[PDB]
């Protein structure tokens, strides 16, 4: 499994 | 180029028209335009940017990844498969090229508020980052060290100039660790970030923002989720 | 054009990577090109052709939409929602006058077997009907008796020719009564053709195929939804 | 609430 990174919401 | 005739103004208000038609390339385009007019882009603006290049780019690294794995796989075959994954890494590297291209030309500046110089300086780090992950050779170390300038530099910023739960500051942190983990081969270096960064941050609850807060633990969530995955 | 140098088998395997990768406009270019060879295409391939133009169409579509609803609310102004829909409006024109051109000058024939003649015919009536939902004035009266003509040869060929639980007769009965309630204003018709198909696919039921029994309960199903909704 | 037709299934 990836790491997770900054999404792309607000 | 294509949007040069149309209104600043204008080009926000498609922007935000496109985000809702989930039409990202077109909010991509429109908000180049908009940068290209060579004005300051506001914390609102600089997130219709983001948003539209985030999934411009992250639906071509979600397309490489899978080409990438069934190359990988044939390799346990004509050469169909690594032609298309090229086609789709060659549009990828362009998408990241002009996001790079834009952050130069007109974004990155010594002047304005440090929530602008970090944001944009993450975002140089991010768009080098995604050229470390279909790079190789000369190219890749060349890539690699951008990325981790930018991430640096940013860094500096933030802990001289930002609260531990701004987050953008936060999210930069996430993405540097990422960067570690993921691209330099350095899960220490991953661990010991995402860690001091989740810690100060609760250190310093209290200076959550009434109008971020909600940012901010969704990062220091996901600094902990990472971790968990780390450990 | 772009895909004229690429070996037709090698074009057919690009749109199936494609199609892995979720890169549908991709797909589309491949088996334009695939078309493009002059040769007959199988059951399978139609299926990559279908798949890639609909997921492509069904974007804009979806885009239109939405940019249209914001428009009409917005007319209870500047020209920037006008403009933005026209635009997203032109190239969903232009990727059915491209589905439609291909139909024309290479997919329609007299000859072949039955599921390929109807399944061309229903394709060219759903291609005019996405040009129905955007259509205006005269334009909009020629494209609809444009969409009603191919869809009634096709259901001409169809009761003549294939089981009531054919996957292809059902699906174009299922968008041809779709054609009727939305888009020729005639809801007894799409009621009574949407009906019949259901009933007599039921009455037939005996005649699904080993190979396909799936997609026919899916589309009868689906029209019994539509009856549901439209009484 | 449209319609339904037929839906993009492999
Ligand atoms: C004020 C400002 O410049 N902003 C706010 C939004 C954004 C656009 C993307 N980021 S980010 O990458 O730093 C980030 C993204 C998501 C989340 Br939940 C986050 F906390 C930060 C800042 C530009
Ligand atoms: C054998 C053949 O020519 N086929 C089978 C698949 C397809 C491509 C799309 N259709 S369709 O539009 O007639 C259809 C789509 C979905 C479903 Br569940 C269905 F039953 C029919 C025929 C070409
Ligand atoms: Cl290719
Ligand atoms: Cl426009
Ligand atoms: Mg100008
Ligand atoms: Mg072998
Ligand atoms: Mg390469
Ligand atoms: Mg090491
Ligand atoms: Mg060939
Ligand atoms: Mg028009
Ligand atoms: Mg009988």
């Amino acid at each position: 499994i990836r790491s997770t990174s900054t999404p792309n919401v607000h | 180029g294509a949007m040069g005739s149309m209104e600043r103004a204008s080009l926000i208000q498609k922007a935000k028209l496109a985000e809702q038609a989930e039409r990202y390339e077109d909010m991509a385009a429109f908000m180049k335009g908009a940068v290209e007019k060579g004005e300051e882009l506001s914390c609102e603006e600089r997130n219709l940017l983001s948003v539209a290049y985030k999934n411009v780019v992250g639906g071509q690294r979600a397309a490489w990844r899978v080409l990438s794995s069934i190359e990988q796989k044939s390799n346990e075959k004509g050469p169909e498969v690594r032609e298309y994954r090229e086609k789709v890494e060659t549009e990828l590297q362009g998408v990241c090229d002009t996001v790079l291209g834009l952050l130069d030309s007109h974004l990155i500046k010594e002047a304005g508020d440090a929530e602008s110089r970090v944001f944009y300086l993450k975002m140089k780090g991010d768009y080098y980052r995604y050229l470390a992950e279909v790079a190789t050779g000369d190219d890749k170390k060349r890539i690699i060290d951008s990325a981790r300038s930018a991430y640096q530099e940013a860094m500096d910023i933030s802990k001289k100039e930002m609260p531990p739960t701004n987050p953008i500051r936060l999210g930069l942190a996430l993405n540097f660790s990422v960067f570690h983990y993921e691209i330099a081969n350095s899960p220490e270096e991953a661990i010991s970030l995402a860690k001091t960064t989740f810690d100060e941050a609760m250190a310093d609850l209290h200076t959550l923002s009434e109008d971020s807060y909600k940012d901010s633990t969704l990062i220091m969530q996901l600094l902990r989720d990472n971790l968990t995955l780390w450990t």
